[PDB]
């Protein structure tokens, strides 16, 4: 919903990523969660990168890595510590 | 008409006394019999409706423009302007040009509605004048 | 399946607005471009039964 | 071979020269003198005959 | 300049011989084309020619139909020319039986396309419409040609017959008991803000009032319910930003005694209309009111 | 017999190329400041008003007052200009950036963007002739774009501004200039934005006092709804001389916006050439 | 009641749109009055929204 209203320079690819985001849902198969999450996350990160208009990967056979955008470094490492604790 | 509502009778008289006189183009005129009645009441109702809709429609950007301008500008126009307002870094909380466009589009209609009740239809447009001001040549319209 | 079939047949995927769809349905459109060069006449297109 | 055959139909357009025959006074034409209708525009006027 | 030049009253446009006769007389050369009298040379009305597909021309074969230009939201036709009768389909003001009748009349692909384009977009109706004038001619074909006046009376080549303006009876509106001698006629589109979608009302109003503010006050008196609906939608449904409760456009002036009731026949079906016998067009723009 | 015309004499020497350039414009709309029988070439066009510290809206206000006329004939030593009259049809040139259609209603605008008749220091700056919806869109977009002037630092605001600049009409796409130059806003657009904001702010606080008094009397059940709407708006968030001053200020700031708020049609088109550069249309004034 | 939304083709071509149910319904009601004991059974009424 927030990505719809952003004044993107190129509405086309933005609308594609908005579509893939809004289609997402879970089918209650406990094994299918991870790939759905990864798809949603890569689309969202693409949108955020376009909004900040930082560069994004374009090489064929390759996809944008999942990472936080402009997040404070200390909070990033704290989140990594929490995820390690979960692991 | 608007001021007459709920104001005390004597101060209504004083306001009518001060408002009825007009100085225009180095001459003084005075309005005869400024009676308040149904005819002014209907205009007051439409003015109140239009002001309500204008207040409802106006975006936060429009409301905050004057407040933000005073933080870095300074002029006689601004200081005389801000005296009328009630006394109370950052980024815009919400940016959406399409919503702004539609909102301004409706606000223009409401401002036209408010403007119409003081506007008077132009009947003549003049381009000549007798240097004694007694006569002029005009184009008729309306 | 649509992507695979369109690639195999050599056809581009259509994109149209609803208004454009209505206009095409009612009045028609010349949606097929001319060739680079034509040494023969018009395409006598064959319809298969 | 798939399990079906297909029959193709196409139409060709030829450009030809026609020949016409008609008898003497096979039809009569009734006419009047041509008439001028005026249509005015600022830069130019046009007359319809 | 001299006294005789000032005294001289201007030349009669009818006693001077025209340019073509002037040239032929100058060379003393004959021509087959009859030239002594130029037709339409004294028509003060301003006319335009419009092309329209066969499907849309129905009830506009007779002269006197109001002609509107509608936006398709597309680049291939861009604009279409439709009549007030076709807008009769979409208007809520028209009754069920008349709606069925003139819906059975316009059973063509072009008319249905016009209706789909009209209902498709998110804009209000009046933003999609532009008024051209009244029509008085037809030349039928796969593509028909219509000539429309946009300032003047409606009449044929020799002014031997003056045409009226035809309004369908459900769209006709009056607000005065005894008519003023001179009547102005207006086009009104008013929006009702019900739950699901806006239902537009379409009217043609005949009134003696020429002042804008008085006319709009009378209209606001007559359309109070729609204004209430507008405010109610503004309250209940934020982030919907409606504009206007109605628009008013002026087009024309006629005398009260010229107003009559009549019917129109097309494919042995009868539509009932109000008839403004000596109507002359004078177009304005859409002015909006709340 | 002649028609009535206005004579213009060029106070500069003209080459054959210059007069050949002029005759190309033999149907263009030329604005003129006063209805006067004989004028000098400096009075032609908008070049007389051009200024460094002023911009679009002041030019719009000035164009409201100017007299429109059509160039009728070009000769040596003089130019013939014809002032149109209401209700007659005329031929005009499409000097604007957008193609026209039959039935379009046109209005005149200051130019936003080949140059014509560069004399020693004077240029023939003709205005834009544009269909009315495009003019409304341009006015609204420009006014909003000026409203973001203080927030230009952030990238989101810059993206919104760039989106606002780019406008597309039928078969044509172009960008309108940013009314912010050197990170500052011109005084006229500043006054317009300040007037808009002042009207909004004043109405917001003034309305409720009169609405609550007047709605009790209301026989049309609408003013109570207005009161409820104001109450919802408030929940989302004085001497009589001061009240009089605030009301008068509200109305005076309302009058400041009429140039932006409303605009008038000058031509309605019914003919277009395939050459579409020109069209025949009836004049409205 | 549950048929899918018409595509542009059927709107443009062929039959009319299938009409829905009428807006005004017929109901039956039982009216019971207390102040003087009186019950009116099976009264016919028209209901609209």
């Amino acid at each position: 919903r927030r990505g719809y209203t952003y004044p993107f320079g190129d509405r086309g690819k933005a609308r594609d990523h908005l579509a893939v985001l809004d289609r997402t849902e879970f089918d209650t198969d406990v094994r299918h969660d991870a790939e759905i999450v990864e798809r949603a996350l890569v689309s969202a990160v693409i949108l955020a990168k376009m909004s900040v208009r930082e560069t994004l990967v374009t090489a064929i056979g390759q996809t944008e890595p999942i990472a936080f955008v402009h997040l404070k470094d200390t909070e990033v490492q704290r989140i990594e510590e929490n995820l390690e604790g979960v692991r | 008409g608007l001021f007459s509502l709920d104001r005390s009778y004597e101060e209504v008289k004083a306001a009518v006394q001060q408002l009825q006189t007009i100085t225009f183009r180095d001459a003084t005129f005075t309005i005869p019999d400024p009676v308040i009645d149904q005819h002014l009441l209907i205009d007051m109702k439409t003015a109140c409706l239009s002001m309500s809709m204008v207040a409802n429609l106006a975006s936060e950007l429009t409301m905050t423009y004057v407040r933000k301008l005073a933080l870095e500008d300074s002029s006689m126009l601004l200081v005389k302007c801000q005296e009328l307002l009630m006394r109370l870094p950052a980024r815009p909380q919400h940016v959406s040009p399409d919503d702004e466009i539609a909102r301004l589009s409706a606000l223009f209609v409401m401002l036209r509605q408010l403007d119409d009740l003081i506007r008077e239809q132009v009947v003549f447009t003049v381009c000549d004048v007798s240097p004694d001001n007694k006569s002029a040549t005009c184009i008729f319209k309306g | 399946v649509d992507r695979w079939i369109r690639h195999a047949a050599g056809v581009e995927r259509p994109q149209l607005l609803d208004t454009e769809t209505i206009s095409m349905l009612t009045f028609g459109s010349m949606s097929e471009r001319n060739a680079a060069a034509t040494v023969h006449g018009q395409k006598a297109a064959c319809e298969l039964i | 071979h798939p399990g079906f055959a297909l029959t193709a139909v196409r139409t060709d357009t030829f450009e030809v020269d026609m020949l016409l025959y008609s008898g003497k006074s096979c039809t009569s034409v009734i006419i009047n003198n041509p008439i001028v209708t005026k249509e005015e525009r600022d830069i130019s006027t046009t007359y319809h005959v | 300049m001299d006294a005789r030049a000032v005294a001289k009253r201007p030349r009669d446009p009818a006693d001077e011989d025209n340019e073509l006769v002037t040239a032929l007389k100058a060379k003393r050369e004959v021509n087959t084309i009859s030239v002594r009298y130029l037709y339409h040379a004294d028509h003060q009305a301003l006319t335009a020619r419009f092309f329209v597909p066969e499907g849309l021309v129905e009830f506009e074969a007779q002269p006197g139909a109001l002609l509107i230009r509608m936006e398709t939201g597309c680049d291939s036709p861009r604009h279409l020319y439709i009549s007030l009768y076709l807008l009769g389909i979409r208007a809520s003001n028209v009754s069920a039986s008349t709606r069925c009748l003139l819906e059975s009349v316009y059973t063509a692909s072009a008319a249905r396309a016009a209706l789909q384009w009209l209902d498709l977009g998110p804009h209000l109706l009046h933003r999609r419409l532009e008024t051209l004038g009244c029509v008085k001619t037809v030349s039928l074909g796969i593509t028909s040609l219509l000539t429309c006046v946009m300032r003047g009376y409606l009449y044929n080549t020799l002014k031997t017959e003056v045409f009226a303006l035809m309004i369908p009876k459900d769209m006709y509106l009056t607000w005065e008991e005894t008519r003023g001698r001179l009547q102005y006629v207006y086009l009104i589109i008013v929006y009702d803000y019900d739950g699901p979608e806006t239902r537009p009302g379409i009217y043609v109003l005949t009134s003696s009032i020429a002042h804008w503010q008085t006319l709009v006050d009378v209209a606001r008196g007559k359309f109070a319910r729609e204004r209430c609906s507008f405010v109610n939608r503004r309250i209940t449904r934020p982030r919907q930003i409606p504009l206007c409760t109605g628009v008013i456009q002026k087009l024309g002036w006629c005398l009260a005694d010229d107003i009559h009731t009549s019917f129109l026949v097309h494919k042995e079906l009868k539509l009932s209309v109000v008839r403004l016998d000596n109507f002359s067009v004078e177009l304005g723009d859409f002015r909006e009111f709340v | 017999a002649m028609e009535a015309n206005i004579f213009c004499t060029f106070d500069h020497k003209l080459s054959i190329a210059d007069v050949g350039k002029l005759t190309k414009l033999v149907a263009a709309v030329v604005p003129i400041p006063q209805r006067l029988h004989l004028i000098k070439h400096y009075q032609l066009g908008l070049h007389q008003f051009v200024d460094h510290t002023r911009g679009y809206v002041r030019l719009r206000g000035l164009l409201r007052n100017m007299t429109l006329t059509l160039m009728r004939r070009v000769e040596g030593n003089q130019i013939l200009l014809h002032v149109p009259t209401h209700g007659l049809l005329y031929t005009v040139l499409n000097t604007g950036p957008v193609t026209w259609e039959k039935g379009d209603a046109l209005c005149v605008l200051p130019p936003l963007f080949e140059n014509l008749l560069t004399l020693g220091q004077w240029e023939l700056v003709l205005p834009w002739i544009v269909p009315m919806p495009l003019a409304l869109e341009i006015n609204q977009r420009l006014l909003i774009m000026g409203l973001f002037s203080l927030d230009r630092s952030y990238e989101e605001v810059k993206a919104a501004v760039q989106q606002l600049q780019t406008i597309t009409f039928r078969d044509a796409t172009f960008t309108i200039p940013d009314p912010v130059i050197d990170q500052h806003l011109l005084i006229d657009m500043k006054t317009a934005c300040l007037s808009m904001s002042m009207v909004a702010n004043l109405a917001s606080e003034l309305t409720m006092t009169y609405v609550r008094k007047l709605a009790l009397e209301d026989s049309s059940m609408l003013l109570v709804k207005c009161q409820e709407l104001l109450m919802r708006l408030d929940r989302e968030r004085v001497s009589p001389d001061d009240e009089i001053a605030r009301l008068s200020a509200l109305f005076v700031m309302l009058r400041q916006l009429d140039d932006l708020i409303r605009e008038q049609v000058v031509f309605t088109v019914c003919d277009v050439s395939p050459d579409n550069k020109s069209a025949t249309c009836i004049f409205k004034g | 009641r549950e048929r899918s939304a018409p595509k542009p083709q059927e709107l443009l071509f062929g039959p009319r749109n299938e009409s829905g149910p009428p807006a005004e319904q017929t109901w039956y009601a039982d009216v019971v009055r207390c102040v003087r004991a009186q019950v009116d059974l099976g009264v016919e009424v028209r209901a609209a929204r």
